[PDB]
């Protein structure tokens, strides 16, 4: 909707990977909660821990259809990897996190005023007219323009003291990337575990009767496959807010220039903001610089000179 | 689309008891084709113990497969898609008399003027006895009505195609008392089968039963206790409308309880629509009646004058 | 949405509790269609080693279908259906007065008429001018006065309110009559008796129902919720019998306000002035402008003024 | 919509935190329907009360399918506890009851009359342009902003007076607190009993031929997960609650002062409020305090008298 | 868009048809995947008891997969995919005579000055037979009705494009018909097969039946009935396109109903959407005819001069 | 919304194509974790490399687990990926399509420029006097004048910039080059999907038999979905390569406005570049008249002939 302007490329990019990897944990919870079994076969020659490996006839084990159930389930329980069968919750609660830190300045109250004030301002000084007049009128239209830069002008006064949303976003920006660290390395260590056939020594010779069993998980190789895919998704995720950082480190988010757009416009005395406003009209800036431009004529004195001319001219 | 005003409360009713019969027909559905099954065991020959009747699990699920598809009759296992087919088939007749396009088009202007005349302030100044604007629009709305009545009440097409519709319904739900209760106590929850297939199994007579016969049967129960109000409601629309001649509507009364006597006799399918109207609300028909009577017409004429001089 | 003004404290409490049914009678039926079986054993005589029965594994669902269909109880098969039909009727008897077209239009006309008189400055400036708004304030005082005099002659409202007070209060009745006397019937362990000898060789069969527990902690928590909707029909029957609701007193408002010759209205404007009062009284206060004649004086004084 | 200015942050939080115990509540409620079984074998060698343990070749217990599907109905009934298998229920149950705390103050018809009045007219001072020219004139809006001041004197008078909104959410905070801790007794007490491995000797030997049978509960250690991180949610929402009941208890919410704004601006006439007034005003306070300072001129005789004469001016 | 108006009733009645038909065949798709499992039985060679077949569960499953591969023809397989193949084609080719993008705009411009035509107070005083801007938007309509004339009466694409669309729709149910009727009685509930699996399960010749085949045979039964219903539409279409030649209309009862006599002959597409409309109604015919009249011209350029002059 | 002026003919085709392939993986995803298992029964004579051909039934004294685990190996193994993994691929590619396909739609500054030509468009198309040059109040007067500073603003903003055009180009690169490396993989993968396989897994220790015979029962409806799903990509590629062919065709960083300008009355208008050039031929692509009806406002001629009437009406 109207908060599209804050958010950058590297948000949007962020958001459509969070949503492709929860479609992802979507899917492989539903295949875990109905698909995700575990067919155990005993081994009756046993020369170490292992499973030993040794016309034709079937072997018998002379097993009950609940005997082999069981086996599958004490197998399933004890001597499968906690990773492959927690593997699609683990990715559901990353997302859930990660969109958390995405959303989280715009469900926080105290930068969730400040950001829609924001919006609301920069859409009304947008689509004025006289800001158009400026870059290159109906007394009704001058005071609106004079209501508006006193709105904004008390706008500047609240928000530009304080840099609550700077610091919330650089906050979200350090928790997704130690997130991130954190996913890349304990997933990529524990990806390994995720093999077809597991062989299991869970006890329970005296109920089966075997001491040792060899196992096939049948989704073994496709919750393999979706988390390499979640691997380079998250690799991908990572690279975008490595970048977001070291844009927000490099310069200064907490101070606003107009030199190029006062040198382009005929106004040279656009005051500095800083903190909150600056980082917003950065964000701004790397969505789209014709709103800053267009918002530039509202700090400038000699706009607010003109406009008092011309509102003198039209009042008489 | 505001269409509940041309709905009378027994077409309230005849939709939302149709809406309740596709629920029970969607609902019915949804086991025919999850649990319906039925189970047969062979009629074997004569400290208890069980009898080994020496056949496969896979020769049971031929048995029961073959006895569902021969023992098991049409309207213990097709009742649910039958009744999928009646509430298709009411619901259609319910919304046809105004999805039809000439009668869409002619009740879409007669609600939309309706709303008009409700909406005007002129109805309200006739009816206790202003501005040149007011007065245009009125004007404007007036001719509007006098060029709506030449272009419906020549016709008669909206009342024969409600005349039509109820009697589908009627017919409709005649014919599914007729054939639906016949066949109520004839579903039964066993069922012997004698598919003929002794030489793939090896047993002649196979004694089954219906899974899905007790609750089908109180299924059949409910839709036959619904499409009987049903066709209480829709006899009852019959009896009203073969009681009132629709073909005209005296504004006797209307011109009676108004100031105002020269208020021509609606006719045709102009006067369909006010009766449908009136037994929703006699309110818009006074509106009507006010819009349509030449006295009026003089009054506005009389007070624009007076307003250009 | 625009109706809820005239839904009080007891009408959205049992929407919700019949929402809460709802979901519970869902969750019942998807239970009782998919999963609800009955697993039987037979009775043989009516190291260790297993007994061996001789049954194959479609005798074993053989029996337990006809064991499920014969000596089950019939409020252990059918009871969330009950509770759906229970449910339905509910939220039809609630909602049945804004369905009848006879008590919708005149309760869409009051919406409409009360919500153009409380966004009317006119009743701020009277219990403190544009043509525009003179005009209006004109035009809603005559149709004020055309809704009265078209509203107070019948009492449709009321008598409607009342017929669905006292069914929905006679189904909660015979809901935690019966209910309550078939309650004890679901229990988890039911002995069967079918004579089906001639086809799997045993006469008893001693089954279990899976769902038995699950079955009987929703019927308790639905017996709870039936209780709680009946104590709530309870107080709105005691709400319309301590008043005669047909009459309605303006001498708290005429007293408040500068205006002291506000009538009294009858019928069903009484009773949706009840019902406003009970939701919120300032809506009824701010309505109560348009009903004494001396505001309605004191408007036409003000449109002459401004005339001259 | 417009009531997100009376949901400050712990409101909001709380509010998510429900939810995601309502998505746990769903998913333990469908793996329940599901998959929610045990796998149940007799133990031949019994030596001590309970199930004793005792090429190789597998035990033969003489069983039908359907005499296991019997034991495992009946132990599954019987000897496994109740919070294993009613787990998801009272999530479920506990999330309802959250939700409805938190909404009640929003369905009761009282209170929601009182909420949408000062939500309508917050609103419509915020954008009054009035608000501007007295922080810092047209007929039509010295006629609206007339009819706003008398709206606003209505409101104080009536609202002020009544007490029932401050009474109402006391209730709800003290409601879930209680709820908060019996939870986190009667769960972290019951915790223990969501083991893999039940043994149960539930007397069916007339029907099998074993006593003691022991089985096995597949979502055993799934079902033990969600308890764990419903626990961990349960906590933070405690947490959560008892800040806002210690906010509520620090000072009292029913007396509002405009200490701040008479010792900033101009108009220092402004008296304070008490009662729901008052704990509205802190609540829009906790949510921006902008729209607090923007309100509180139109409690001002000032400002008033200010526009009544701009009305006199511009009227003659 | 307000198609109707251009749209007749056996248009709307085909465009049902296509739909029905659409949740018939998903219907039938969604139970292909439920109910299609084909349970098979060997041919063994000749107190009763059981057959004992000597087989496992899994060799009985493995002859099910190869005898519902092998023995169960593709008519008795895909059935439904064809029949949603043919629901899309016939939606896709429903509005095809104005689906073509210079049809499309002339029928949206042909509506708009018909709504214009109805709108407009001057041909309300024609018919009973005022302002300087409704006459100068008189005489502007006017002009836009004389331009549409000169542009589209010359041509005959729209009317050769219907022609085409249904010449489409009626080759399209007789191959369906003569396609789909010929696997009628070709499924049947039972199949012999001879899979060649002796090597795997020792038995030869195996006896099936399918789970989905009665109600598969009632569904293509339904299927086929509603595209004879649809045929039979097409074929009263063709009909009335054959009966009465649409390159030409005449206003002759027009001219006689109105004082004005002046109207032309309206020909080639011109021609067509004006029959199409007075199918739909018309009353919106002859207030359009009314325009076309000399004299309507002629009364307005003297009411043009007395407001000048 | 309004976004549907911006995508041609190819655009819509391709998104219908992209919704059916979107339908067929989901259908095939379906079908996979649903209805996908294998039945393999083992072959007791193995004299040759297969199973080998050679009344009663056959016992093979198997337990169900063993089938069962045959059945499990034996897919897993000796089974092509192609076959278990055809719908996820088709998913795949359709996201990889619908991303490119909308990737400018999402950028910032493309979304951005859109989404200021869109509005300028629709206040254009609007404007009464736009009818009246086709072919008055100074409040009208007024709005055109800003709607032609507007204009302005807006050729001075985007017709340096090229980055519309360049991504369009890259998007229709990637599209194309996809479309080639499916229709490869695909159809030389094709030939896998067979409804008998035989597989040799050496489970001798565990279930005593060497070869095995499998059934899959979906690989003929995997194979005949496999058949529309390149069917589709075929069509899609056409599609694709008609897109660059009609951006390689010509130059599409230049507009010509010698067509509009004779037809119109106002000869001055000059042509445009860039991003700007790029959006006119989109809309005449879309429909020519929304380019006529904006050329008005490229022509001084219009602004001079505007001005004398606002001065004429003034006094
Ligand atoms: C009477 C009121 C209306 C009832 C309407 C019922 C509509 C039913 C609609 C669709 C269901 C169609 C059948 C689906 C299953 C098909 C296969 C089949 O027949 O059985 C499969 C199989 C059989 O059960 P078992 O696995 O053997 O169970 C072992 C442990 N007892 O089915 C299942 O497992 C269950 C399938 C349905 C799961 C539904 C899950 C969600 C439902 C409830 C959970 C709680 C939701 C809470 C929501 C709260 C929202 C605020
Ligand atoms: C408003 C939406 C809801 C409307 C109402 C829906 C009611 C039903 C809802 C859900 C139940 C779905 C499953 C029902 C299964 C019932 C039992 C059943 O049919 O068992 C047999 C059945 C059929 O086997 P065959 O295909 O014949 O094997 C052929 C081998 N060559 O068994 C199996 O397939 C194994 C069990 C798995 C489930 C089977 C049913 C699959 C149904 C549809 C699959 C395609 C769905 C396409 C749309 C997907 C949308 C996400
Ligand atoms: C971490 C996030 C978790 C999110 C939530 C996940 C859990 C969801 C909760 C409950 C699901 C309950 C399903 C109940 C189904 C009926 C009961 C049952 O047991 O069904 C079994 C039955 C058959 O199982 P098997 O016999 O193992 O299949 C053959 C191979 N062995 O299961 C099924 O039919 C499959 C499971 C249900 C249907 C799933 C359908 C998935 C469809 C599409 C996914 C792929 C395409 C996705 C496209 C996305 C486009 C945007």
């Amino acid at each position: 909707p109207a908060y599209r302007i804050l958010k950058p490329w590297w948000d949007v990019f962020t958001d459509y990977i969070s949503i492709v990897m929860l479609m992802i944990a979507v899917f492989g919870g539903t295949l875990q909660v109905t698909q995700d079994k575990m067919i155990c076969l005993p081994c009756k020659w046993v020369t170490k821990d292992s499973c030993n490996d040794s016309g034709p006839t079937g072997i018998k084990y002379d097993l009950d259809r609940h005997q082999y159930n069981y086996v599958d389930a004490v197998c399933y329980e004890n001597r499968l990897h906690w990773f492959a069968k927690y593997f699609p919750y683990l990715v559901l609660l990353h997302t859930l996190i990660f969109l958390a830190c995405s959303n989280f300045w715009f469900k926080f109250p105290r930068t969730s005023s400040k950001l829609e004030h924001f919006v609301s301002i920069l859409l009304k000084c947008f689509d004025s007219p006289w800001t158009t007049r400026a870059l290159s009128l109906d007394k009704k239209e001058g005071e609106q323009a004079k209501a508006l830069f006193e709105k904004v002008k008390k706008f500047r006064t609240h928000v530009e003291e304080g840099d609550i949303v700077y610091r919330l976003y650089m906050r979200q920006t350090i928790i997704k990337v130690i997130k991130f660290a954190l996913i890349i390395c304990y997933t990529v260590y524990y990806v390994h575990n995720i093999k077809f056939d597991v062989d299991c020594t869970v006890d329970i010779e005296s109920l089966t009767g075997y001491r040792t069993y060899r196992c096939a998980h049948p989704l073994a190789t496709l919750f393999k496959i979706l988390a390499s895919f979640y691997i380079s998704l998250v690799i991908f995720y990572g690279l975008i807010c490595m970048y977001t950082l070291w844009w927000m480190l490099r310069r200064s988010l907490k101070k606003y220039s107009f030199e190029s757009i006062r040198e382009e416009s005929s106004y040279s005395d656009i005051p500095d903001v800083k903190n909150d406003f600056a980082f917003m009209l950065h964000l701004i800036d790397q969505y789209d610089p014709l709103y800053s431009k267009r918002f530039a004529v509202f700090l400038s004195e000699v706009s607010e000179n003109k406009l008092r001319q011309l509102n003198l001219n039209n009042e008489w | 689309p505001t269409y509940r005003i041309l709905k009378p409360w027994w077409d309230v009713f005849m939709d939302y008891l149709a809406v309740v019969m596709l629920m029970v027909a969607i609902f019915a559905g949804t086991m025919q084709l999850t649990k319906d099954q039925v189970v047969c065991l062979p009629v074997l020959p004569s400290d208890p113990t069980g009898r080994k009747t020496n056949l496969d699990f896979q020769q049971y699920v031929f048995i029961n497969q073959m006895c569902y598809h021969l023992a098991l009759p049409w309207y213990s296992k097709y009742f649910p898609y039958l009744a999928l087919i009646h509430t298709i088939i009411l619901m259609v007749s319910s919304n046809f008399w105004f999805k039809y396009p000439k009668t869409c088009s002619k009740v879409e202007h007669f609600v939309s003027i309706l709303g008009k005349c409700f909406e005007s302030p002129w109805t309200t100044k006739a009816l206790s006895e202003l501005d040149k604007k007011d007065g245009e629009q009125a004007k404007a709305l007036f001719e509007k009505v006098r060029k709506f009545r030449a272009h419906v009440e020549d016709s008669d097409l909206i009342y024969k195609l409600y005349v039509v519709q109820t009697l589908i319904k009627t017919a409709k739900f005649i014919f599914i008392l007729c054939y639906t209760a016949n066949f109520v106590n004839a579903i039964s929850f066993e069922h012997v089968c004698k598919p003929k297939v002794e030489h793939l199994t090896g047993y002649e007579v196979f004694e089954c039963t219906h899974n899905m016969a007790y609750m089908l049967k109180k299924l059949l129960i409910s839709y036959i206790s619904i499409i009987c109000v049903y066709g209480f409601i829709c006899l009852y629309t019959l009896f009203w409308l073969f009681r009132i001649p629709l073909k005209e509507y005296s504004f006797e009364k209307v011109r009676e309880e108004s100031s105002f006597s020269d208020i021509p006799d609606v006719k045709n399918d102009f006067a369909f629509l006010l009766h449908m109207v009136d037994q929703y609300d006699q309110l818009y028909s006074k509106r009507f009646g006010v819009f349509l009577s030449e006295v009026s017409e003089n009054k506005l004429r009389e007070i624009s004058l007076n307003h250009e001089w």
